[PDB]
DNA sequence: TTATGTAATACGTCTGTAACTTGTTCTTATGTCTGTTATGTAGTTAATATAATTGAAGGATTTTAAGA
């Protein structure tokens, strides 16, 4: 229907068009009939009938009248909807600014006319007059006079000059402006200029200019002649049950407008003072702007209840405003909501479903089958059926929901797997029954949580949830690619005592034919679970290259090992099996079946899993009970030794011997030795028992305790747990963050007095409360990144770049922190890899990297490589699948129309909660910085050189001495200065110094044209450089943080590139949570969309001027087809924020924040919107060009190519 | 499901007949977003 | 629905093709080429799929052939 | 053999039912005119009196225009 949504100015003639009538009257409705009257607020004359197709007299009463307009009332009979259409008009008695283009900075009408926003608003508050015809006088337009002044130059001239005072003085200056010659007069100035400051004044000035020039727009239309009024049934008078009546505030303040407006028509008919006249036009000033935007001139006006009375742009912006509350999100129909309980005889697509809510959900659905299979003769007889609860209502309802998926919701929604589609199982009850291993996707536990339910209804819907949404599909997390279904809790406890070994159980040394009799074994009671015997397997191997080798052979196992052995699929080894199953071995074990099987063995394989982890859990029996904490006898010898010696430094600090500072900190290390080896006595009493062999003699076993089991195999507690509960709690620290001096000596089995349970209320308070604003903090993190890069579509397959990023393991010491073979896993190579030390192309150009080549990387000794990135896309729009690569959900390449930027910026978001020189290796040295190098070539140990045992080239030996997680990443995304950043070398040349300024220091460089650059340096920096040394381009000056566009700037895309990943990817790793480099590299180049213009050229820009990076590329491509002079640009960094608000569409930069600046540039400029992105149709109701929508949105570029 | 008035119903007439097909239209909300930033005496209209 | 997307590449587009041979099944008078089972028309549409009886060309084809006819 | 006279049988047909249609005649619902009362609007009052008003409050960070 349409393609585009245009914004502009309202001229008068417009605003008048879209009028169906005057609002004369500031009347709404009569006191006892309760009908509108004419010619006021609520007309229907002006708006439209209020019943029907009736009229207000009631003579015209049928649809055969429509159309008719009734000569007694006026009112055209017609629909009622027409009254949320119809729009009315105000004929203001004097002219009014507008206050969105008056006093939202910087304004319009201000840099317009040149004149300093004081100076309008003195003129606007009827103080002093300006001139607007000069005429043959010295006076100049524009120039304010004075009262007595006016005077004088009134009776000195007389009508031979004009001077007006109020808004239509400014209305006259905006009509007299000559807007293509003031263009040129400031084109020539910028010619002719050189103060900075005084350029970056006439640009704006001059865009606006030529903004305004070429939108068509006049500016005198910045100042209101005719008001317009809102639909009523948008603005409407209610009546509430008891007889009250409800209505908006916009009411209110219409009334104001209305009545003002009318007293000063009635003033200047009773002829009156210019005082009083002056007053009025004040307060019709006033009125409209506290009507169009309520606060920003002043105090806000509030009504009969002590509140400020809400305006039009209260009703378009903010978190309550119609973008975010009805727009991007609304309540919808055929939609449930329940707590949710644990189903564990569940399969993974299943879902329990209360019936109550499955009638209510599937309603429709029900009705046309009961019309179809005929025992409903109509729709009523059909719902009197379904509310009188009949039998065949039931067997109907199993019929519809038979095959047909409903969707599970949990709010916070962090990741796209709170969203999950099921199949429903009917249940009697009234809770939502959950299958277990989804539980960690939706981060969802069995204490009062609740779930929201939505039925899909169109066969596109439903097909999406089978395919796309379905539990089954999404079981590999996308921020990572690994499982996310792993098991947990009692399923890992299960596994794990089913699979543990016991010395001299019964039924030691039996051989069984297989997993099937080492089950009759265990039923019939005569080995037990834990019983070392030898069992014959029979095992296949899958290769890399599908070959099946099946072979038999006798293992020494344990009866439990081969008992889940028989649940596992063919194609896995059996080692995978035979060892003590923790969390980390259940995982690893899904893993390689999802690696060598594919999905549907894997959910098979999940699901049986999980059933028998539940039942050996169960037969387990295990308990917890004060006899389990077993506190080591050492822990009170430990405390008297350490009391002992405190009371020694006590006495030696009584002697002056060491000083406070230096007790309270050994005190400090004293009480954690202390604490740790408490916690090393209380592990090592605890992990172990004595038994008695088969042989007789004594041997060591791993206990059997059950906090120790718990613990040991992942289900539930840690380390720090355990020394809580059965050795020492530790220090703790004072709310300030200072830790107290004496700990807690006791744990929680002997129980804590009254002080040390306060110092620990002091941590549990800054805990929760920590939690609680941390949350809030990630959330709006996530936002910002989601409409940052919420743009980014994959839209073809190969863009043909030969750009590239060079991939290299992470250094960071004498240690690597993460591998290649992590970092290269699904990304396409960019450049051949050729193997080291040979010309041999071990691995072409255009490859994904899976596992198989990862290994063959691993085994070759390869260091660098050059990989495809997001960045370095040449794709006008979004990206393509090569520069992508695999997409971790799913195991591929990655398809056509993914939205890969909500992906990324999920993944960020999501784990924000969690948030708060010795060699070492035997290999060569060689100088950059300090590297040293393995024997295979792999560089091992990167080390900073300040400014050695071995020079370069010379091999070293084994031990040679050769000689805060939240507010970083959000400061970091949003490329921030830091506070004292690091003084970089602008330019590459020798170093010199210069005269010593009063204040702070300058300084010099010598290029190698010889032209001297200056330098602006603090006193207190201390400087690296010397004089006489030439220094290259991207060295440091002075020690400190690294400003990101300084790097950028100086360095290169690469370089920032590589600084965000990594400075991110620190935070993220320091917590313990993998998010691949993809995501970040996809926010990184949605901070590069922008370039200043610095070389003109021939091209339609401006210098200085900050415009689109792919605008730029087009035009400087179309312009190299036609032979002439390109434009020379630098990119810019912009923060998320900063980069959101200056989209190319103002739908979405004015759904995201700052809604009036947005709209207000967007009128002024005359923008256009093209609805290319998620968010324009999402709040239009379109598909959106991404997935499923993607084709059909391509054949719409098709025809309008056509 | 929210608010596409004509859709809405559009929509439960096909699930009473089994069709199981929508015809989308223009939500209420964005008339309504419209018609305040036109009262805002600000041009916003949408092109064919 | 493993091998359904093996059949066609990309999860969207066979969304798209089973969403028209379901509505071909549903509000046309177009019948299955596989045995119903008792299954919604998504899913046989799916099953379709997967057998290789029903593509995105094969469903062009088809409606080209009515057209002509 | 043939007139004669009864008897089966098929076809008109006279009359009794019923459909189509109009007269007209009576009854009632509605639209309209008129008279009366309540409602709604408007104008005037003449010791003298001559700069509101009411709150409200432990914010923490960024970015961006004015002033010097
Ligand atoms: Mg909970
Ligand atoms: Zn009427
Ligand atoms: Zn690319």
């Amino acid at each position: 229907e349409f393609d585009a949504i245009k914004i502009g100015l309202a001229s008068p003639d417009m605003i008048r068009s879209w009028s169906f009538g005057e609002v004369k009257k500031p009347e709404t409705i009569n006191y006892r009939t309760f009908k509108p009257e004419r010619d006021g607020l609520f007309c229907a004359r002006i708006f439209g009938p209020v019943k029907d197709y009736e009229c207000l007299c009631g003579k015209y009463k049928r649809l055969k009248h429509r159309g008719v307009i009734c000569e007694k009332c006026g009112v055209e009979v017609t629909q009622t909807k027409v009254r949320r259409d119809r729009m009315g008009h105000i004929e203001l008695a004097s002219p009014v600014a507008h206050i969105w283009f008056l006093k939202s900075l910087p304004s319009r009408i201000g840099l317009l006319m040149d004149m300093p926003l004081r100076d309008i608003e003195r003129v606007l508050y009827f103080e002093m007059y300006v001139v607007t015809e000069p005429g043959m006088t010295d006076l100049e337009r524009g120039q304010m006079l004075t009262e007595e002044e006016y005077l004088d130059r009134l009776e000195e001239w007389g009508d031979e000059f004009t001077a007006k005072m109020g808004a239509e003085a400014i209305k006259d200056l905006l009509a007299s402006m000559d807007l293509p010659a003031e263009a040129e007069q400031m084109r020539e100035e910028l010619d002719t200029t050189n103060s900075e400051t005084k350029r970056k004044k006439l640009t704006k000035r001059l865009k606006l200019v030529e903004a305004f020039v070429a939108s068509g727009n006049k500016p005198e239309w910045m100042i209101l002649t005719v008001l317009p009024v809102l639909p009523p049934d948008l603005r409407p008078l209610v009546p509430l049950d008891g007889g009250r009546f409800a209505t908006s505030d916009l009411n209110d303040l219409y009334r104001r407008v209305i009545n003002r407006n009318n007293r000063l028509k009635r003033l200047l008919e009773l002829a009156a003072p210019d005082i009083i006249v002056r007053n009025e036009k004040r307060m019709l000033q006033e009125s409209v702007d506290a009507l169009l935007d309520n606060g920003r001139r002043g105090r806000a006006i509030t009504g009969s209840n002590k509140r400020p009375l809400k305006s039009l742009a209260d009703m378009i912006k903010g978190k309550q405003g119609r973008f975010r509350q009805n727009l991007l999100g609304k309540r919808v129909d055929y939609s449930g909501r329940s707590v949710i309980t644990v189903g564990p005889y569940l399969r993974l697509h299943q879902c329990g479903l209360p019936k109550k809510m499955a009638l209510e959900l599937f309603k429709p659905f029900i009705y046309s089958k009961l019309e179809t299979r005929g025992l409903a003769t109509t729709i009523k007889a059909a719902k009197k059926m379904v509310e009188r609860e009949e039998a065949v209502v039931w067997d109907i309802l199993d019929e519809v929901i038979r095959e047909h998926p409903v969707l599970l919701n949990r709010a916070p929604t962090l990741h796209r797997l709170g969203i999950q589609a099921f199949e429903p199982v009917l249940i009697e009850g009234k809770a939502i029954q959950l299958h277990p291993l989804v539980c960690a996707a939706y981060n969802a536990d069995f204490d009062g949580d609740q779930m929201a339910v939505h039925v899909p209804l169109t066969l596109e819907a439903q097909l999406e949830a089978r395919t796309l949404m379905m539990s089954t599909n999404n079981i590999l997390s996308p921020a990572s690619g690994d499982p996310i279904i792993v098991p947990s809790q009692d399923v890992v406890l299960g596994l794990y005592y089913m699979t543990r070994e016991k010395i001299n159980a019964k039924g030691e040394g039996m051989y069984l034919t297989g997993p099937a009799e080492a089950e009759k074994a265990y039923r019939t009671k005569t080995a037990e679970l834990h019983a070392r015997v030898k069992v014959r397997i029979t095992e296949t191997i899958k290769h890399e290259n599908g070959k099946l080798t099946t072979e038999t052979k006798m293992i020494d196992t344990t009866v439990g090992r081969a008992m889940l052995w028989q649940i596992v699929p063919k194609g896995l080894p059996y080692s995978l099996v035979n060892q003590k199953l923790g969390k980390k071995q259940i995982s690893n074990l899904l893993n390689e079946a999802y690696r060598k099987l594919g999905l549907k063995d894997t959910v098979i394989f999940a699901d049986q899993i999980m059933y028998t982890g539940f039942a050996y859990a169960a037969l387990s029996g295990v308990s917890v009970g004060i006899d389990d904490m077993v506190v080591p006898a050492a822990k009170y010898t430990e405390i008297a030794e350490a009391e002992e010696e405190v009371r020694e430094i006590q006495e030696q600090f009584q002697s002056g011997l060491v000083t406070a500072g230096e007790r309270y900190n050994k005190v400090i290390d004293i009480w954690a030795s202390t604490n740790d080896r408490v916690a090393k006595a209380m592990m090592e009493n605890l992990s172990s028992e004595q038994v008695i062999n088969r042989q007789g003699e004594q041997e060591k076993q791993e206990s059997f305790n059950s906090i120790y089991m718990m613990a040991d195999s992942g289900a539930r507690g840690s380390a720090a747990q355990i020394r809580q509960l059965a050795g020492m709690r530790g220090l703790m620290a004072r709310p300030d963050g200072s830790i107290i001096e004496t700990p807690i000596t006791a744990n929680f089995k002997e129980g804590l007095n009254v002080l040390q349970y306060f110092i620990s209320t002091h941590g549990a308070r800054k805990g929760l409360a920590d939690t609680a604003l941390k949350t809030a903090n990630s959330g709006y993190l996530t936002r910002r990144l989601v409409d940052v890069a919420q743009d980014v579509v994959v839209t073809e397959h190969d863009c043909g770049t030969l750009e590239g990023v060079v991939m290299t393991p992470h250094i960071e010491g004498g240690d690597v922190k993460v591998a290649l073979t992590e970092l290269a896993l699904g990304r396409v190579v960019s450049e051949d890899i050729l193997k080291p030390g040979t010309d041999e192309v071990l691995i072409p150009r255009n490859t994904l990297l899976d596992e198989k080549w990862c290994k063959v990387i691993n085994d070759n000794s390869v260091d660098q490589i050059k990989v495809r990135s997001v960045v370095t896309c040449d794709s006008d729009f979004g990206c393509c699948a090569q520069c992508y690569g695999r997409d971790l959900a799913r195991g591929h390449l990655v398809n056509q129309g993914e939205a890969v930027g909500v992906i990324a910026a999920q993944s960020i978001g999501e784990p924000g909660t969690q948030l708060t020189i010795q060699a070492k290796n035997n290999g060569s040295v060689k100088l950059h910085e300090l590297t040293i190098i393995d024997e295979f070539g792999r560089t091992k140990e990167k080390h900073k050189l300040p400014y050695l045992s071995k020079a370069d080239g010379d091999a070293v030996a084994a031990g040679e001495t050769v000689a805060g997680g939240l507010p970083r990443v959000a400061d970091l995304f949003e490329a921030r200065k830091p506070k004292e950043p690091a003084i970089l070398a602008e330019h590459s040349g020798t170093v010199s110094f210069g005269k010593e300024t009063k204040g702070k220091r300058r300084l010099i460089i010598t290029r190698d044209s010889g032209d001297t650059y200056e330098e602006m340096i603090p006193k207190h920096r201390q400087l690296n450089v010397f004089e006489g040394e030439r220094i290259e381009r991207g060295d440091v000056i002075a020690d400190g943080p690294e400003s990101p566009h300084d790097i950028l700037r100086l360095r290169g895309i690469h370089a920032v590139t590589t600084y965000i990943a990594n400075e991110v990817q620190e935070v993220y790793r320091l917590q313990g949570v993998k998010i691949n480099d993809k995501h970040i590299e996809t926010i990184v180049r949605q901070m590069l969309r922008k370039c200043t213009i610095t070389f003109a050229g021939d091209s339609e820009f401006l210098p200085g001027e900050t415009v689109e990076y792919s605008q730029v590329k087009i035009a400087n491509r179309k312009l190299v087809e036609e032979g002439k002079e390109p434009a020379r640009f630098e990119r810019e960094l912009l923060g998320i924020t900063k980069a959101s608000l200056a989209t190319e569409s103002f739908i979405s930069a004015a759904s995201f924040q700052e809604t009036t600046r947005v709209l207000t540039e967007a009128a002024v400029s005359g923008k256009r919107d093209d609805l290319r992105g998620l968010k324009e149709n999402v709040i239009v109701g379109r598909l959106i060009p991404a997935g499923t929508g993607f084709a059909y949105h391509q054949d719409r570029q098709a025809k309008r190519a056509q | 499901k929210s608010d596409d008035v004509n859709g809405r119903t559009k929509m439960y007439k096909n699930i009473v007949d089994g069709n199981h097909a929508m015809e989308p239209g223009m939500p209420e909300s964005f008339n309504v977003l419209l018609k305040e930033i036109r009262s805002l005496g600000i041009n916003i209209e949408l092109e064919d | 629905v493993q091998d359904a997307v093996e059949k066609i590449g990309n999860r969207f587009d066979l969304v798209l093709v089973a969403a028209r041979r379901a509505r071909q099944m549903q509000s046309g008078g177009k019948d299955a080429l596989v045995p119903e089972e008792n299954d919604k028309p998504t899913v046989i549409a799916l099953r379709e799929i997967e057998e290789g009886l029903i593509t995105k060309d094969v469903l062009d084809a088809r409606e080209r052939q009515e057209q002509q006819e």
